[PDB]
DNA sequence: CTTGTGGAAAGGACGAAACACCGTGCTCAATTCGGCAGCACATATACTAAA
DNA sequence: TTTAGTATATGTGCTGCCGAATTGAGCACGGTGTTTCGTCCTTTCCACAAG
RNA sequence: UGCUC
């Protein structure tokens, strides 16, 4: 498979929209998945434990929904989860299990739940300065000046 | 230019140059290596002290305090390739008084 | 009605005050952007490109294209300057190692200077004093360089501060995360630790842990330099008013007028000599490009800092154009003459263009002895006295003598060549027109460049100059034959 | 200094430079002021 | 730190003048200087500086200092000026915390520096009684009463007092005073039994003399810092997590520090007996809470002890980095996307990688995602670790490793918000410049209106004002009204993050 | 090869990411107008110190009644240096 | 002996790449001479341990 | 508690790999200029089959 | 490079 073939790679192509329906399938049932447990709160540890959602039980539900026909592995499923973790909107946690439906790892199980960002966007990028590509060229008196400037006359004209 | 067949003048060399430093004659000095072979009129800006061209100063656009100045065309030169050096000479002006 | 505006004031040069450029003053200065590497269009007749190199509008070189920016021949075109941008940074190597002594001088975490509020009052209170010269402020730097370099952890954020030092060509290291022989340190464990990923999917980097210290590329030193105080530029011995820590690592760089680059138009083949200024900004500009292109198609790496490392090298060679620690498989195939080569050397600005360069009004002609003329007097050849000429101006005394000149004319050997009226600037060669109409209308105040006759001082002088007496001024005597004659009694002088 | 002299096209200050020349016209310094009426 | 020195100037330029923006300027680049060398490098008259350097050292900016042969050198605090900026924040959450007393007692000791008790609360009865109307007086108990509440939470705080000179060294006056800060006294309101009502601006001896007040800026910081805090672990986890920090940061606030590594552990007895009886919580319930918030990944809190049942303490540097690298995270995100965002996620958790390495564990086709972290390069977001097989350090023979260094991220980042509110500033007083022909038009024809209000007030005047050219250019007055609040919200927005990352900064420092 | 380009690229080059608007609520607006009234009053107080005006062209009878009239706030000698007395 | 429709080849622009076909590969230093940066390395000062 | 031993700590002190200098000029001339390695487009000329 | 001195 890491020679050739692969289930994201087709004809030597990559499937970015393929990925990117992947992404947004996991995110969308992870997202219910959480609340779900926020609204049943029944106990705050019973509601972390339900709102965690195990590689093995997402992979079964993207094989259920059959969005595409190559067939996906469950480490493929779990490289989607970590791509998403790296995108900062999900979370997983290691948890110690024997054996069970997933039987994946020795004595570990990776539980997925969707958590919210830490915080809101920030000021700066709610200002045209902080977005700037030329903002190294800034300067009082030349051709590129804050008082004749393009972005932030768009920026509050808008 | 340098040589006969090229239509060249003399060259007063750095020991023609000491030898006249120790004749005291300034003013011929002067003449000979400033006047009579490479004299120029430039104008220089008095507030950033740059170059200028047609009494005018691209860097500060204005032209108020741009004043014409007597200089060596080498000296000139070598401003400008020191500029180019990022090795930026900066002239203060002031009157002859 | 009309303003009061003066037309000129003779103003003499005080002082040269030396500094640096920014990248915003360097695009102020700078008229137009220079991006198109190449020199000439297309079509036959050659004309150079626009924004590119070889423009005239940043001067002219050939005397009958003048320059786009003022409409002023070669003669009276001053030149202008132009600025390129560069899509990474690059250390300036005259710079670089006032670099190296800033980065030594300050810290690499908060950017402060490694000095502790007592020393810096001190240092203050020794730098404000009136009359610092130059080899005073070199021995503070040298003695605020080495306590700086004393201390290892700074008192401002507490960071630790190891040895910087210079590894390769126009590369910094930073020693920070150093091998502790005592108990090591928790920010070293954890750094040598943080590489577990890097392990395990690289086994390579475990063997070269080690040595693994901070490499302050141009972005990471021109970060730094960005955000030093301004409290403590002064304590680095560099003026705040002549430039900034910034503008040591160098964004934009300065391509110089066409008078600087001067161009020859070889007609006979199919090309042109330039200088090598042109060819390295050219190169300069095609590195910019094709890392512009390397970036858009998503190049590797390796790849993007080896044309970042050319860059560097290829900028270092067109401001010093001779360096010792380039690399063979970068070393230059052909020697060029860069900034530096131009300056320095015998055939030099200083040396052969300022300090001994050649003058006009002046011949070289053999010698034979003569005892008939006295020590004070030098004969002149007829032929030689009537090439250099002295400018007589007409005043109320020589009149008849310049009109008489005049009227003789150029082939009489007492005569003139050229008058130069007082009104009009214009010069009027004697050769032509009628003579006897100019003698009759010289005015008082006119130029009448006259032949060279007899009483004239002029200036005798053999190459070979051992003492002051080796040229002397003697009074010039005009005589029929083609070598220059003097008393035998002032051989010794001459040697 | 000299040598900077020479580089700039000024005449040094050695030598012939070292002092200034003054003119000795036919003049009367502080000439006398026409008073003012109004002040 | 020019973008520093330049958004002083701007803020001594906007807020004192000009012949004392440039003293703060020459302070800030120079540092600490005596007087005379100040006034010479200046080129002002005497009088001017010692007008500006008064009038810097009423509000605490900058400090007076005796060295060798009794000479005084006046050094100024560029911290103080950055926060400065952070007025309308202090002001809020004093209006929030507390009632309107308390904002215009803030609002006063921040306009003016330094006062009295009785001078501050004389001035905040004087101007409540305009809020108030129906010959209502304002009586100087309440006013009284809430300065000792802001006091005793460390909100205002005692300037430095002079040493009394009979006791200390009685003789020769020295050059300067040489203020002293006793902490005894620090919160400690003086007794002062006269009263008295604030007057309505008809406009028809002191007991705590000596005694002078400012802002506790230390402890608003730590009041933000704290309310960060709580809002993001709201974010995360739930409310209740959040109320619980909250309540445990409350109780730590007092017996703790404003920089410490750890806070004081706390149990959770008590933790469940200080906490709101609005909430119906038991305590097995606060065990589950904390014991979850400390098997999180983010170290929020930690355990660090067993004794007293549920022994717990809060991570205040840990957390401080974690808000740093959301704030990291999210402007990389608004800056070059998602998928850049999530690269320099991956290369954060992963100390050390590799482009490979990057792509595979990405999921970003080749062609792209090296382009965004070339990107990233150019910005400073990140910096190559350059392993070398050989002393050569030539590229063809070396691994480069993708690493994103924190500190340096934060730094650059607070340097271009400074930068960025700096040009806000710029833009503001540009446009209020080139429109003040315009600005000086609409106030000539709304005082001929405030003029004459009700004595010899004819209805004739009322149809005469839009009359005017000034109606057609009524839409530039309101346009450029907008643009003015839109920058100065940005402006106050990106305070925040300005304050988020100076904590960091702090925070991070040792100072030995 | 890279292509060669003709005319320099634009000034400001468009980036098709956009800032984030600004946060709403009563907070932040109560802010603007905290910051629009301090901004507003601190420049008519006493220690906003104004450029001495200076060169005047004659003195009249209507000076008394065009001389600015302000109070001046009185710093407390005992903790200032001495070399600050007017 | 003249001719032509189609074919091959030779010459001159032209663009990707980097002046050496392949990747190698050498020698000599031109003579001081004043900086230096490394290492090393030494000696003593200070602090911990045994009596 | 105090004298003796161990370690560090910086200083200082002797090398060895760098960077920089080496008369003034005047006069003649022969060379060669950046290109060149391979691909494609265009134009021309001549192997046979045709009058 | 050759020279001239
Ligand atoms: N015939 C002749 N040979 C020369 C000239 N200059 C140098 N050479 C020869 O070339 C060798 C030295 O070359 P250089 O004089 O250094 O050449 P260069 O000065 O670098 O070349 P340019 O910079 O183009 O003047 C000597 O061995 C001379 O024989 C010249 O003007 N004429
Ligand atoms: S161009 Fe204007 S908006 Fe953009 S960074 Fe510069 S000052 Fe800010
Ligand atoms: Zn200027
Ligand atoms: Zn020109
Ligand atoms: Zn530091």
């Amino acid at each position: 498979r890491s020679v050739t073939g692969g289930a994201w790679y087709s004809d030597q192509d990559f499937e970015s929209e393929f990925v990117e329906v992947l992404n947004q399938q996991c995110f969308k049932f992870l997202q219910s998945k959480a609340e779900t447990a926020r609204e049943s709160k029944q106990n705050p540890m019973i509601q972390r434990n339900s709102s965690f959602a195990s590689s093995h039980e997402v992979w079964k539900y993207i094989c259920e929904l059959g969005i595409s026909k190559v067939e996906l592995s469950m480490e493929d499923i779990e490289t989607i989860l970590n791509t998403l973790i790296y995108d900062g909107k999900v979370e997983m946690t290691i948890i110690a299990a024997k054996e069970g439906t997933v039987g994946s790892v020795d004595g570990h199980m990776k539980l997925y739940r969707a958590v919210n960002p830490i915080i809101p966007p920030t000021g700066l990028v709610r200002a045209p300065c902080g977005l700037c590509p030329v903002f190294d060229d800034c300067h009082e008196g030349g051709e590129i000046s804050p008082s004749n400037c393009i972005y932030m006359t768009e920026w509050l004209e808008f | 230019t340098e040589g006969r067949s090229r239509d060249g003048g003399l060259r007063l060399g750095e020991m023609e140059r000491d030898c006249l430093i120790g004749y005291g004659a300034s003013m011929l000095l002067l003449e000979r290596l400033m006047i009579s072979s490479d004299a120029f009129e430039v104008d220089v800006c008095g507030q950033c002290g740059l170059l200028g061209y047609s009494g005018w100063c691209h860097y500060c656009k204005s032209s108020c305090h741009v004043s014409s100045l007597r200089i060596p065309y080498a000296c000139k030169l070598l401003f400008q390739e020191l500029q180019s050096m990022n090795i930026i000479p900066r002239l203060k002006l002031s009157k002859y008084n | 009605k009309e303003q009061f505006r003066e037309t000129d004031v003779a103003k003499k040069i005080s002082h040269i005050c030396f500094g640096m450029k920014s990248p915003e003053e360097m695009r102020q200065q700078a008229h137009i952007q220079v991006v198109s590497k190449n020199l000439y269009s297309q079509d036959n007749q050659h004309a150079p490109l626009l924004y590119g190199v070889l423009d005239h509008r940043m001067g002219t070189s050939e005397k009958d294209r003048p320059c786009e920016t003022c409409g002023k021949n070669l003669a009276d075109c001053l030149g202008h300057y132009g600025y390129i941008d560069l899509e990474l940074p690059c250390f300036h190597v005259g710079y670089f190692r006032a670099v190296i002594g800033i980065l030594q001088m300050i810290c690499k975490t908060c950017c402060h200077i490694m000095l502790s509020q007592e020393e810096k009052k001190q240092f203050l209170d020794y730098l404000k004093r009136p009359g610092l010269t130059y080899l005073q402020k070199r021995g503070l730097k040298k003695k605020i360089s080495d306590k700086c370099r004393k201390k290892n952890i700074c008192h401002h954020c507490g960071a630790f501060n190891g040895t910087v030092k210079k590894c390769g060509l126009l590369k910094i290291i930073h020693e920070k995360y150093k091998t502790n022989k005592k108990v090591v340190d928790p920010i070293v464990s954890n750094f040598l630790q943080s590489f577990e990923t890097a392990i395990e999917h690289n086994k390579e980097v475990e063997p070269l842990l080690g040595r693994a210290q901070e490499n302050l590329n141009p972005l990471v030193v021109l970060n730094l330099f960005k955000r030093i105080p301004a409290e403590d530029v002064p304590l680095l011995l560099m003026n705040p008013e002549a430039g900034k820590p910034s503008d040591l690592i160098l964004t934009r760089l300065l391509v110089p007028p066409l008078c600087i680059r001067p161009s020859v138009v070889s007609d006979l083949k199919s090309g042109t000599n330039e200088d090598d200024l042109t060819m390295k900004l050219t190169e300069i500009i095609f590195l910019n490009d094709v890392i512009k292109k390397h970036r858009i198609s998503g190049a590797k790496t390796q790849m993007i800092m080896e044309d970042w490392d050319f860059l560097q090298l290829q900028c270092a060679l067109y401001i010093n154009s001779e360096l010792s620690g380039i690399p063979l498989n970068m070393a230059p195939k052909k020697w060029t003459r860069g900034f530096v080569q131009r300056l320095k050397g015998k055939q030099g600005r200083f040396r052969g263009n300022l300090s001994g360069k050649r003058v006009d009004f002046s011949g070289r002609t053999v010698i034979s002895p003569d005892p008939n003329l006295r020590i004070d007097e030098v004969a002149v050849p007829v032929h030689v006295a009537k090439i250099l000429t002295f400018p007589e101006k007409v005043n109320k005394a020589n009149i008849n003598f310049l009109r008489k000149l005049v009227q003789n004319g150029p082939e009489v050997h007492p005569g003139a060549n050229f008058i130069q009226q007082r009104h009009t600037q214009m010069k009027r060669f004697l050769k032509y027109g009628n003579r006897e109409k100019m003698a009759q209308e010289l005015k008082y105040g006119d130029i009448v460049e006259r032949h060279l006759i007899d009483g004239d001082v002029v200036l005798f002088n053999r190459q070979p100059s051992l003492h002051k007496l080796s040229i002397m001024a003697h009074l010039a005597r005009v005589k029929p034959h083609r070598t220059f004659r003097f008393n035998e009694c002032v051989c010794t002088p001459y040697n | 200094g000299v040598s900077e002299c020479i580089i700039m096209g000024i005449p040094m200050n050695i030598g012939t430079g070292l002092f200034k020349l003054l003119h000795k016209a036919d003049r009367d310094p502080n000439p006398p002021k026409r008073p003012l009426i109004f002040d | 730190t020019q973008a520093e020195i330049k958004l002083c100037s701007l803020l001594l330029q906007e807020h004192f003048g000009e012949i004392v923006e440039k003293i703060g300027v020459h302070l800030i680049r120079t540092g600490s200087q005596p007087l005379r060398v100040i006034a010479h490098d200046t080129g002002t008259s005497l009088d001017q500086v010692k007008k500006a350097l008064c009038v810097l050292v009423q509000h605490n900016l900058v400090s007076y200092q005796v060295h060798k042969r009794g000479v005084v050198e006046y050094e100024a605090q560029c911290s103080r000026v950055l926060r400065m900026l952070r007025y309308p924040r202090y002001i809020y959450t004093t209006k929030t915390l507390y009632s309107d007393t308390g904002e215009l007692i803030v609002e006063e000791l921040l306009l003016n520096g330094k006062l009295t008790m009785s001078a501050v609360v004389k001035k905040v009865a004087d101007r409540l009684t305009e809020t108030m109307e129906d010959g209502k007086t304002m009586d100087y108990a309440e006013v009284s009463n809430t300065f000792v509440r802001l006091a005793d939470t460390h909100f205002v705080q005692r300037c430095p007092s002079v040493p009394t000179t009979e006791n200390s060294d009685p003789g020769p006056p020295p050059p300067a005073p040489t203020l002293v800060i006793n902490e005894k006294d620090m919160y400690l309101v003086p007794k002062l039994s006269l009263i008295g009502k604030g007057k309505r601006r008809r406009s028809s001896p002191i007991p705590d003399d000596g005694i002078y007040w400012q802002a506790n800026l230390d402890r608003f910081h730590q009041h933000f810092r704290d309310q960060a805090i709580v809002s993001a672990v709201a974010n995360r986890m739930d409310q209740t997590s959040s109320e619980i920090v909250r309540t445990m940061l409350r109780m730590s606030e007092i017996t703790t520090s404003s920089s410490a590594p750890f806070t004081q552990p706390l149990s959770s007895n008590e933790i469940f007996r200080s906490l709101p009886v609005g909430y119906n919580i038991s305590k097995q319930v606060l065990d589950q809470y904390l014991t979850l918030l400390a098997d999180d990944p983010l170290e929020f809190v930690g355990k660090s002890g067993d004794s007293g049942g549920g022994m717990y303490v809060i991570n205040l540097h840990k957390a401080l980095a974690s808000l740093a690298t959301a704030t990291l995270e999210s402007v990389v995100q608004e800056r070059f996307g998602s998928r850049c965002a999530r690269i320099f996620r991956l290369v954060l958790q992963k100390k050390h990688i590799e482009q490979k390495q990057v792509e595979d564990f990405a999921m970003i086709p080749a062609k792209e995602a090296k382009d965004m972290l070339y990107k990233m390069l150019s910005e400073n977001f990140m910096s190559l670790q350059e392993i070398p097989k050989t002393p050569d350090h030539a590229p063809s023979r070396t691994f480069y490793l993708y690493t994103v260094n924190i500190l340096s991220a934060a730094r650059m980042l607070l340097h271009r918000c400074y930068k960025s509110i700096a040009n806000l500033i710029e833009r503001r007083q540009f446009e209020t410049k080139e429109n003040k022909r315009l600005l000086e038009k609409s106030q000539r024809v709304e005082a001929i209106i405030a003029s004459m209000q009700a004595t010899g007030a004819e209805e004739a005047q009322l149809q005469e004002i839009e009359e005017m050219i000034t109606a057609p250019e009524r839409q530039q007055l309101e346009t450029l009204k907008r643009n003015v609040n839109k920058l100065d919200a940005s402006e106050i927005q990106v305070d925040e993050t300005i304050f988020l990352l100076e904590s960091y900064i702090e925070c991070t420092m040792k100072r030995q | 090869l890279p292509d060669v380009v003709l005319k320099p690229p634009p000034l400001f080059p468009d980036t098709d990411y956009k800032p984030v608007p600004l946060k709403t609520g009563e907070g932040e607006e109560y802010m603007l107008a905290l910051k629009q009234e301090l901004r507003e009053t601190m420049k008519r107080m006493p220690y906003f110190i104004e450029t001495p005006e200076e060169r005047q062209d004659i003195e009249r009878y209507s000076k008394r009644y065009m001389k600015v009239y302000k109070e001046e706030w009185i710093p407390d000698w005992r903790r200032l240096p001495r070399e600050m007395m007017p």
